[PDB]
DNA sequence: GCATCCGTGAGTCCAGG
């Protein structure tokens, strides 16, 4: 049930080389594996939550 | 930091208490100027920070970075559930599972 | 915790006969719509509508609250059933 | 655990000192800690508990609300008829305490003073808390010790 | 359904911390730094 | 010995960014003062954003436009970002339209202009349109205040219009900085800078403005006492 | 999106001149600790208070130093005095020293210092010191008019050579401490109900205290106005 | 007196598929 899809990631003319990267597909970020985020973190107890 | 510096602010009064605090901790040498003292701090990866309810700092300096954090597939969204009566087995007469 | 639970605990001599206690209590009272209440109006339990205070739905909490003030007697073969069940009934009708 | 620590410190090392103006004025120079131990005369004491004393907690509290001392700077303070020489933290544990279980009394016989609390003494805490109060004053007792202790992590840093 | 991260999903990292969010703050509850950045996620060091 | 009213600096660049410096106030109120602000400043402070789209031949938010590189979903998420100024107090709902084609980059100045409304960020990015590509927009930008997800203002101008999430709030960045001052023989006094950043919307001055009369507004609910009668 | 709020209710509760609580629901969501810690900050920091800021006893050398015919030592008469509440009744009133002579066989109380034109010992049954048979006890006690608390090594202000400076405990304020609750309003889940707690010494009022410091704040708003 | 062969048992709840 997660979504698969890919999206375009080149614009109308661009010149590109053998094994340059056409789409993204689910969880890719520019041809990198994107299983998540980066987030910006603190490492401290708070209040029990 | 010298973005700060030059922006024009000094060391604010609250990164001294802090800074106060990781002296007592032996995280930083001490004597050193408040910049000299920060940056040994941030080289542990550690910062100073301001409890956004009060105003006040951390009593201390705490670890600030960024993280890969994941979502997993376990969504609360999925899992709730609640009956109170509903359909029953044929030879028990008992809820289904 | 219960309001005066140790109190409570301190009354039975087998905390599970508080229990059978209170409901049974709470069941005499959800029976006659609490007009056999030993509660006087400024001590009974409240709840707080959206309208306004109005009297606990509540019949166990009715229940353990009674067992506090003392006014109720419990204990094994006090009366026969049928008797305290058509005593009751004519006392306070349903 | 962490306002219930005590702070101790290097730079005085024990020093041996005739009057007690003799060490705040040494204090003043730089040259011993506030929470270093020292010997005044015969007696081995600290800066810090010559330098502070507070009539009663409210006061403590009121100096470590203005920044005058911290909770684990040791010092010295008169609680309930008593001129001890512990922490304003420990102060503030057996205030929570105290106020909790609604006994002054009853709360100070509970607490151990002067020991950092941890696991094992707060254990015994909830073990004689029960026996003395009861269960509804040690389940109050419980979310007492437990908001604090939230509050107290939190900014702890 | 696009699914926005509520009170009861799962976060992880790579390197075995997991658990549940159980507290949504508002921006103006976060600690945030000097500058005013508030943090995104506040992990317990209880854990590591 | 009691101190009294300070000098208040104010160095503004431009609608984004302002500086507002207050010396010298009393030992600690520099926080007294800054936090408060800066609460109500993150969060209270009114703004515009987008909360609802239509588009031509687009029946849910899950889509793809033919000769159109992104899908509806990021089309959102760019016109998200879009910041909306309304020049006149009376207002309060614009619906933009958007009509354009052929091999073209739409930005946010494409939109067709009205009075009383300025885009405060023209070079906004907004779609990747191709030979024969197509795209016509309505999209409904409103006021409003803090964060109002999708879910909840199930805004829609007809039947194929998409809920929008909307931060209303225009203020980008709230700090504070508490320096060391002093006046006379007085020492250890506070000098508080508050750096305000927003979007252009509501400038740095008027955010802050706005939020001094709502903690003051806050400070009135006290003055009328009344007996508690738990007893 | 349209948001209908209504102005809160404000509730009090006083038990005498030393104790409130004030509960106001409902405000939405953060202001809670918006309200609460300001007030905070104000009702210890900059309530106008009387403070017993330098004491000199006969014949007493410094602070850790014995009185002989006196049981308690400096330190602790110094204590007593601190916990000692005077209230100002002339507003132009900013200072005054306070002396108090007494010997033989006997407890000193608050009572036993002598009167004084705007100055009202409110806490009169107060223990100073005890006294016994040849105990003589003469002592002058300096007492000013100012906000928060300053250590007795922060001001150092001596009449004459023998005045011992004491932390000047100026607050009339002994503690406060606010508590904000989640409270729903029908279809509104998470607005605050701030409720705070006010400790005097009887010099102010809770109610008279909590006043002030909205006072100050609404003041210091005014402060964003001219450049 | 010993091996020897037999049968019988081997944690809870939850999701899917
Ligand atoms: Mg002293
Ligand atoms: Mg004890
Ligand atoms: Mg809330």
């Amino acid at each position: 049930g997660t979504a698969l899809d890919q999206r375009p990631r080149v614009v109308v003319g661009q010149r590109v080389r053998k094994g340059d990267l056409l789409a993204d597909g689910p969880a890719s970020e520019n041809g990198f594996l994107a299983l998540g985020q980066n987030v910006l973190v603190a490492i401290m107890p708070f209040d029990g939550y | 930091f010298g973005k700060r510096k030059g922006e024009g602010f000094g060391v604010d009064k609250r990164e001294v208490e802090v800074l106060r605090r990781a002296e007592k901790l032996g995280l930083v040498t001490p004597g050193k100027t408040p910049e000299e003292q920060l940056k040994e701090l941030f080289l542990q990866g550690k910062v100073v920070l301001y409890d956004g309810r009060t105003g006040e700092p951390i009593e201390g300096p705490i670890v600030v970075g960024q993280m890969f954090i994941m979502k997993l597939y376990h969504m609360v969204e999925d899992k709730m559930h609640a009956r109170s009566t509903g359909p029953y087995s044929l030879i028990t007469q008992q809820p289904l599972g | 915790a219960e309001p005066g639970i140790d109190k409570l605990f301190g009354m039975v001599d087998s905390k599970y006969r508080l229990t059978v206690v209170v409901a049974k209590r709470a069941q005499q009272l959800l029976r006659h719509g609490f007009k056999n209440t030993v509660l006087e109006p400024e001590e009974r339990p409240k709840m707080q509508t959206l309208e306004g205070l109005f009297d606990d739905p509540n019949a166990v909490t009715w229940a353990m609250k009674e067992l506090l003030t003392g006014r109720l007697v419990f204990g094994e073969n006090l009366v026969p059933e049928d008797r305290l069940q058509k005593e009751m009934e004519r006392l306070y009708p349903v | 655990y962490y306002i219930t620590q005590v702070r101790k410190e290097k730079k005085g090392a024990g020093l041996e000192f005739a009057t007690p103006e003799e060490a705040l004025a040494a204090h003043e120079r730089g040259e011993v800690a506030l929470n270093a131990p020292i010997k005044v005369a015969g007696r081995e004491t600290s800066v810090g508990r010559l330098k502070y004393v507070f009539a009663n907690p409210d006061e403590a509290l009121l100096a470590v609300a203005h920044g005058i001392v911290d909770l684990q700077d040791v010092v010295t303070v008169r609680y309930m008829g008593k001129r001890l020489e512990t922490s304003p933290g420990r102060i503030l544990f057996a205030r929570i305490v105290a106020e909790a279980v609604e006994d002054e009394k009853v709360a100070w016989e509970l607490i151990q003073l002067d020991v950092p609390q941890e696991k094992n003494s707060l254990k015994d805490l909830v073990y004689q808390a029960f026996l003395r109060l009861g269960m509804e004053k040690t389940a109050r007792l419980l979310d007492a010790l437990k908001y604090y202790g939230f509050t107290f992590s939190t900014t702890s840093g | 359904q696009k699914r926005k991260l509520q009170v009861g999903d799962k976060l992880a990292n790579r390197h075995g911390n997991k658990g549940v969010v159980a507290k949504i703050l508002p921006v103006e509850d976060m600690p945030h730094l000097p500058d005013g950045t508030p943090v995104d996620v506040i992990l317990n060091p209880l854990g590591v | 010995s009691k101190l009294k009213a300070p000098v208040f600096t104010v160095r503004t660049q431009g609608r984004e960014y302002g500086e507002f410096v207050l010396e010298p106030l009393e030992r600690g109120f520099g926080v007294t003062l800054g936090n408060p602000l800066r609460r109500i400043l993150l969060s209270s402070i009114p703004g515009t954003a987008v909360t609802s789209v239509y588009i031509e031949d687009v029946l849910h938010e899950f889509s793809t436009i033919p000769g159109v590189k992104e899908d509806v979903v990021e089309i959102i998420l760019n016109l998200k970002e879009l910041v909306v100024r309304f020049l006149n107090p009376s207002l309060q709902t614009v619906t933009l339209l958007l009509k354009a084609e052929g091999p073209k980059e739409v930005k946010a100045r494409d939109f067709l202009p009205v009075a009383d409304v300025e885009i405060m960020n023209p070079d906004l990015h907004i779609a990747t349109l191709e030979e024969g590509g197509r795209l016509n927009m309505e999209v409904r930008v409103d006021r409003g205040v803090g964060y109002v997800p999708a879910e909840k203002h199930g805004i829609k101008d007809r039947i194929n219009a998409i809920p929008v999430d909307a931060v209303f709030s225009p203020v980008r960045r709230v700090a504070f900085q508490v320096e060391d001052t002093r006046l006379g023989q007085r020492t250890d006094l506070d000098k508080l800078t508050l750096r305000i950043w927003t979007d252009g919307s509501v400038t740095p001055l008027e955010a802050l403005n706005q939020a001094v009369e709502i903690l003051r507004e806050h400070l009135t609910y006290f003055s009328n006492p009344q007996a508690a009668a738990v007893a």
